[PDB]
Parts: structure tokens; sequence; C-alpha cells
RNA sequence: ACUAUGGUUUUUAUU
RNA sequence: CGGUCCGGCCGGGAACUCAAAGGAGACUGCCAGUGAUAAACUGGAGGAAGGUGGGGAUGACGUCAAGUCAUCAUGGCCCUUACGACCAGGGCUACACACGUGCUACAAUGGCGCAUACAAAGAGAAGCGACCUCGCGAGAGCAAGCGGACCUCAUAAAGUGCGUCGUAGUCCGGAUUGGAGUCUGCAACUCGACUCCAUGAAGUCGGAAUCGCUAGUAAUCGUGGAUCAGAAUGCCACGGUG
RNA sequence: GCGAAGAACCUUACCUGGUCUUGACAUCCACGGAAGUUUUCAGAGAUGAGAAUGUGCCUUCGGGAACCGUGAGACAGGUG
């Protein structure tokens, strides 16, 4: 992935704070269907579906090595072809080829 | 004086004991009558003692542990004869010639990847 | 004998003499016919005359055939005076399931090209 | 009592790691649980062997973790505060408490 | 090409007394339930007496007399190979084959009750009609019809 | 030796 | 071997299990045959096992101007009011038939009710999940224990035992038309997973042809994890009977 | 059972309608604001405005980081 979409993946979670950290109280009642009325809060109801892109919605944790979203090993945060590549130099430390 | 003998079958671990006097057997620091007795042949604990004609001239006792209730009986098989071998020398190559002295490895081995049971690879079809 | 509508034979399982007909139920059959006392399980010798009609206010109740096969025919006419996206596939090949449409349709699509 | 961790992936750094605290105490007279290096931990990957193209063929790589704990009795500056400084030895993690 | 295994044997099992009745579970076994086919031994040969009780000097001396193997067929190709090549078959096939070479019907509409089923194949073994028929009795004409090379 | 038989595939970067 | 809540409970020690592992043993060596009294190959002996024991480990030179600059790496070449960068909605899931890759059934040693046992092998502090309530249930609330061979997922299924179907394209089989719900998500019409109850087709082993297999294998029945709103029959890990 | 372990958007190519052109990922120079809090109107939204409001960390008092904004060249950018 472009060194453009890994400014985005900075980008993406900008908001922790001003979205996402001060409205979590309401984040656990907003879709309760256990609750008064049909309408009672609808001045907030939109705040944290109101930022786009940059949501947990969105957010995945990466292939550090390739920006890439599917197919990597989350014990190492990178894929096969990197994992082989190290083992080639014997660099990843008490990792050793055997089957048991 | 006292012979002993031991036996393993898928995950069964058993070892015997047999001693010269009156016919008995014991197992697992109980009375064999307390589990079994309702096996449907039973010969993986007479046939070996069938061969020598023993009936009631040794006094047994056995230690089993682990794997499924028929496997126990199968791996006690060896036990009462690898214990029996030192009963008669001239009988060492009667129980051999009965095939209870010879073991198999046919019991399943270690996975070789990605085979899904280790002796089958994937078909195919057309050209 | 009687267990379900006109049918005039006297044979079969009590449950199975009264499933997959009329609409009345697989599997609501088999916690119904204690009414009549019927047992799910050994054959029935004290029956008494006319005991057998006690299942009628028990299957209706619910919708039976022609009530069924209505709510059936009603899924697509409670808006008509107006167009609706239920008609146009109701006479297509083309099914409501959300599926990749060129396989596994010929059951929708019928015989011939 | 105060209780000490050794940690390595190495079969003889983790006994590199216990000679610093086990025979330092062994050759002053001190009292010992004696030698006991407990069950291994160990996990398995299967990575894929091409860089390129090929799915289909793969290979199979161990980790394997030693944890001992060798217990104290008689504590030392000589022990509970020496293996806290070990520079000599490289891929342990040393962890104690009080 | 190179293969010379060694030959498998059964013992007689002592419950039974006789090596003809010791293969019942393997004989009508399936899904490798074998304790699901020892159930039904030796008690499906006193069913068999339910149908002719002559005892067990007697209860195989038709039910497979009848049905055993005597000839293998089929060519071998050595130039104008277009015909049949007869052997008498070996004593190790006296009791083989006829309670084996075929499931025609019995995987197509089933064979009857099961733990009557050896009952009613030893009978039907000495009844030597409709079903099981064509694929002995074609052989002992065949290899009148066609044995001019050897 | 060990069955008597079964025809077609555009010229083409060109190594 | 000793003591004794008479119990590995506890001093202490590995009988033999389990997990750690490491070693012995196999060399035609040894007795004979056959032969070019060479190597071989078959019997005998000692062996649990014998003649690469069976399985692993793997892949010498080299072709198809094979595919590939979406795994990288790179020279040249190309786009540059854009083929670059940023945005909203569409689309890629559009469908008149053709074929692989599979999967489920093509019932009656099949199906199911009730009672019972043993394998391995993996996941795990915005996580692994027991208990409890509310409800027909998905679920919504309440929420213990766990920091790993020590504690949640969690009474492996067939086989073992006691019983029951009604002979019928079957209580079989599943494509589907309806009714009513659970929940996420900017939103589930187009383009969703799961839950309860009405309805039910095709299907009875299959044609050229192409196919795995020499035995713990044909057959049959069981256990998790990566991905993580929703998503596979593939992948890797594992067993019981035969 | 393809490159490609999961679909509203996304990893993503393609298409239409908006938006920009030394752009912007990022480096040297330049340069104003704290990040933010409350909140209304247009647009499909990116963007573009209207009305309140905070003054933190750092602080040789000169001047910086976090998070944003905007300008000039050398340039490059590339989901080829």
């Amino acid at each position: 992935a472009k060194q453009s979409m890994k400014a985005r993946e900075v980008k993406r979670v900008a908001l922790a704070d001003k979205y996402f950290a001060k409205r979590a109280e309401l984040k656990a009642i907003i879709s309760d269907v256990n609750a008064s009325d049909e309408d009672r809060w609808n001045a907030v109801l939109k705040l944290q579906t109101l930022p786009r892109d940059s949501s947990p919605s969105r957010q995945r944790n990466r292939c550090r090595q390739t920006g890439r979203p599917h197919g990597f090993l989350r014990k190492f945060g990178l894929s096969r072809i990197k994992v082989r590549e190290a083992a080639m130099r014997g660099e990843i430390p008490g990792l050793k080829k055997a089957s048991w | 004086n006292q012979y002993y003998g031991t036996g393993r079958r898928k995950s069964s671990a058993a070892r015997v004991f047999i001693k010269p006097g009156n016919g008995k057997i014991v197992i697992n620091q109980r009375s064999l009558e307390q589990y079994f007795g309702r096996e449907t042949a039973r010969m993986v604990v007479r046939q070996p003692l069938e061969l020598v004609d023993m009936v009631e001239k040794l006094d047994l006792y056995i230690t089993v542990k682990g794997g499924g209730i028929s496997g126990q009986a199968g791996a006690i098989r060896h036990g009462i004869t690898r214990a029996l071998m030192e009963y008669d020398e001239s009988l060492r190559s009667e129980l051999r010639k009965a095939g209870f002295v010879t073991r198999d490895a046919r019991q399943v081995e270690r996975k070789k990847v990605g085979l899904r049971k280790a002796r089958r690879r994937p078909q195919f079809s057309k050209r | 004998a009687r267990i379900a509508g006109i049918n005039i034979p006297d044979h079969k399982h009590a449950v199975i003499a009264l499933t997959s007909i009329y609409g009345v139920g697989k599997t609501r059959s088999k916690a119904i016919l204690a009414a009549a006392g019927i047992a799910e399980d050994v054959k029935i010798s004290e029956l008494s005359e006319g005991q057998i009609d006690t299942l009628r206010d028990e299957v209706a109740k619910f919708v039976v055939e022609g009530d069924l096969r209505r709510e059936i025919s009603m899924s697509i006419k409670r808006l008509m005076d107006l167009g609706c996206y239920r008609g146009l596939r109701h006479r297509r090949g083309l099914p409501v399931r959300g599926q990749r449409t060129k396989t596994n349709a010929r059951t929708r699509k019928g015989p011939r090209k | 009592r105060i209780r000490i961790r050794l940690k390595a992936f190495d079969h003889r750094l983790i006994d590199q790691a216990t000679a610093e605290i086990v025979e330092t105490a062994k050759r002053t007279g001190a009292q010992v649980r004696g030698p006991i290096p407990l069950p291994t931990r160990k996990e398995r990957f299967t990575v894929l062997i091409s860089p390129h193209v090929n799915k289909d063929a793969r290979d199979q790589y161990e980790i394997r973790t030693h944890l001992r704990l060798v217990d104290i009795v008689e504590p030392t500056e000589k022990t509970v505060d020496a293996l806290m400084r070990l520079d000599l030895a490289a891929g342990v993690d040393v962890q104690i408490s009080l | 090409r190179r293969r010379v295994i060694g030959q498998r044997k059964i013992l007689p099992d002592p419950k039974f007394g006789s090596e003809l009745l010791a293969k019942f579970v393997n004989i009508l076994m399936v899904d490798g339930k074998k304790s699901t086919a020892e159930s039904i031994v030796y008690s499906a040969l006193e069913t068999l007496a339910q149908r002719s009780g002559k005892s067990e000097l007697e209860a195989f001396e038709v039910a497979l007399e009848n049905v055993r193997p005597t000839v293998e067929v089929k060519s071998r190709r050595v130039g104008g190979s277009t015909y049949q090549v007869p052997v008498e078959v070996r004593p190790v096939r006296r009791n083989a084959l006829a309670m084996r070479w075929i499931v025609e019907a019995a995987r197509k509409r089933g064979d009857k009750s099961m733990a009557l089923r050896l009952a009613n194949e030893l009978s039907d073994a000495a009844e030597n009609k409709g079903t099981a028929v064509k694929k002995r009795e074609d052989v002992h004409r065949m290899a009148e019809a066609n044995k001019a090379f050897a």
C-alpha cells in the first residue's frame, strides 16, 4: 500500500478523544430498545456516525510491513513472505525449523 | 521368584507380575470380578496361558492405565507373554510360533504436512 | 377413523395419518392428540364414539388448508393501487433470494432456454 | 521469602542464568531446592515456502520458552541484587518479587 | 510389479469351534462395525436350522457346494486374443467368492431384515433360482463354448 | 513374432 | 524405604505409566542354495523388527520465447488539468447455456428416544467463559473463576445396553412459496447471519470418459484454530472401529 | 474452492458526477493558529460559511513539539 495510504493509516486513529471518548456512555445505550418513547436524543444520535472513513468501523490492525488489512500473521504483524525472508537469515530469536 | 512383563496398545500401558503358586488373577489393587466378566471372548487374557496349558499353576498380578477398555485388555496380552516366556525355556519358541511374542507399529503415526490423515493426497479428473 | 377431514382409511399411526395434509402442521400435531386422550405410543382401543371430533377446535385455532393458501397468496396483495417491488419477479425466472444469478436457478426458470 | 523468575528461548542460556544464582549459592553452602527445570512451553507455526505464486507448498517452525523459578531461602547481594545487573548474557528475561 | 506379500489366514474361534464359522465377523459386516456383526454370529445358523434343521455336518453341504467357484476366465493377450482362457480354481477358493461377489440387489432395494439375512442367504444358496444364478452358471457354458485355446 | 486397417494442425518477430 | 486425618496426606523415591528425551539393535554380518562359489535374490538362526523394515527429510542439468514487473527488484517506456491525488453514489454479486472445483441426499446392519465409555489437539485479561433470570428461541441484562500441565470453552461420536418405526419416493430427501422474531451497521430494497412454526419439487448410484487404492488403507463416526458485525464445502491440527 | 482468509462503503482495479494541478506522501525554507468546546445554514459529500469559546505542553522570552492551516523552487507522484 502507498505512503499516502500510510498517512491515512494515522489520520484514521486521530479522532480517539474528539469523537470516540466524550460520548462513550451514550454509545452503550444509543440503540437499546428497552427505553421510553420512539425519539429522545436526536440532537446527539448521529455524532458518533457523523465522522467517516476515520471510524472504529474501518479500524484494522494491518500488516506493519505492507499496509495490507488481510492475509498476515498477527503474532509477527507481517505476512508469510517476510517470515520466510527472516528465517533464511536465522534472524527471528528462538524460531527454528521443526514439524514435531 | 516372580516373572515380569509390560505391554503397550493405542494409548494403553500395562505391567504384569506372575508367580508359581495357586491359580488367582488380580488387577489395579482390586478384585478382577469388580469390572471384568462380560468380555465376549476374553482371548487377550487367556490364549497365551492356554498355549502353555498352565490352568491354575500360576498366580497373576496386573496393573493397567490409559486408552479405551478394549486396548487396556489387548496391552495385557503382551504382559502375559513377556512375563510367561520365563516359565520354561522350551516354551520360548512355542509362544513365538503362536504369534504372541511379535509386535507391530500399525497404530497411526505423526501427521505429514498437510495430508488430512497422513496416507491420502487430493483428487483430480479430466486431462 | 375420522382422524383428519373426510379421509376414509383407518390406517397408519395417529400422527402420520394427521400430518402433511390440510396444512395442519408436521410438529404441531405432536402436542394435540391428548384432546382425544390418544397416545403417541402403544395402539388405541379405548376410543369412544364421536370422541375424535375434539380435534376441530384444536387445529382451528390456526389457519387450515384454504385459509393457509390464502395467507400465502396474500403476501404481495396488501398494496395494489400503486406499483410495488412485489409483482414483476413473481412472473420471472429471477427469484427474490439475493443470489448469484447465472447458476443454480433452473428450479425457478423451468424447461427450455 | 524472596522469589525470582528466569525466562529464555535458549536451553543453555537458561542454565547460564541458573548458574549465577544456584552455583553461587551451593559454593557458599546455602540451602537449595535442587535441580528442577519445570515443564517446557512451545508453540508451532506453518509458513508458506515460496515467495511467489505457489500456495500449497509449506514448511514448519517451532518456538520453545524455558521458565525456571530456582527457589531462594538464603538470598544475598551476590544473588538477588546481581541477577538484575547481568550484562554478559543476552536474550534472557529476569523478574523478581519481595 | 515385484510385490510378494505374505498371505492372510484366520484361526478357528473357540466360541464357535471352526474356521468356517470364524469369518461371520467379516462376511456381511459393514462400516467397520465389527461387534455389530458379532451380535448375530452362530445364532443366524440356529435361525437357518429354523428353515432346514439337519445339524452342522449338513449345514453347508449344499449351501456352499451348489455355489462355490470352479473356474477362472478372461483372456490373455498373445496375438489374435479375442477368446477366453478357462482355468480350474485352486483349493484355497473352495469356501470363497460365493458370499462376497454379488451385491446387485442388496445395495439397490435392500435384502430383508439383517438378523434373518444369513439364514436367508444360506437358504437362497440352496434354492438356486433368479438372483445370483447367471453370474455363477454362465461360466458352466462359456468354458464349453470358448475353450479352443488352453 | 503375437490381431488386417485409421487422415488433417496457415506463411509468420525467431533465438 | 519411612511416618501416618491411615489418604502421595507427608518425609522422600521413580517401580512402570505421562512428559522430557537419549541410547541399544541390522552389518548379507552368520549358516546354506543359485550364480561368473562377484553382486544379487530366497530359506534357516538370533530378533520386537532384515535385505531402501515402513513413514519423514527433501528435489542435480535442462526445455515450454509457460505464468509473473500483484511477492520483490529493475532498465526502458507510458500518463501528467491526468492513467496522479481527494470525494459522493453506482459497479465488480449484472444473466436466455457450457464446464471444472466440491457438498448433501438418492434410506431400513436406514432413522430416532433413553442410558453409558475412551481419544487426541487448540483458543485465552476492549480477552476464554461458567452461574442466574427474562423469553418458544436467536438474544437482552446480571456475571463467578482463569493467568496457564494449575482455571472457564468441555459428560468426544460410532461401537456398548434397553427400546421404537410400518413396507410407503418412506416419520426419507432437500430447491422453494408464507407467518412471526433476534441483532449489528451511515444503510441490510438492491446485497445479511441466526430463531420458532405452517408448505414441499427433483432424487432409487448415473453415458462416452477420467479417476484414488496393495491394509490401520477401502468403509464409517468424532475434535479445534487462523480470518473476525455478516461471511468456506478450502487450509493446518487430531482420534475410535475396520 | 484462481492471484485474493469474508462485500453497504473497505482492501479495489472499473463508471458517472463533483474537486485540485510543482499538487501531496515527504525534506529544507516560509508562516498564522493550541488540539479542542458549544452550534446553525448550503452541497450527494469532499468542501464552504455563520455565531459563541479554550489558551494546555514548551517558553535563553529568542524559539519549539502535539494537532491543524497556507505559500515558493528543487520536483516528483503512479491503486501503470
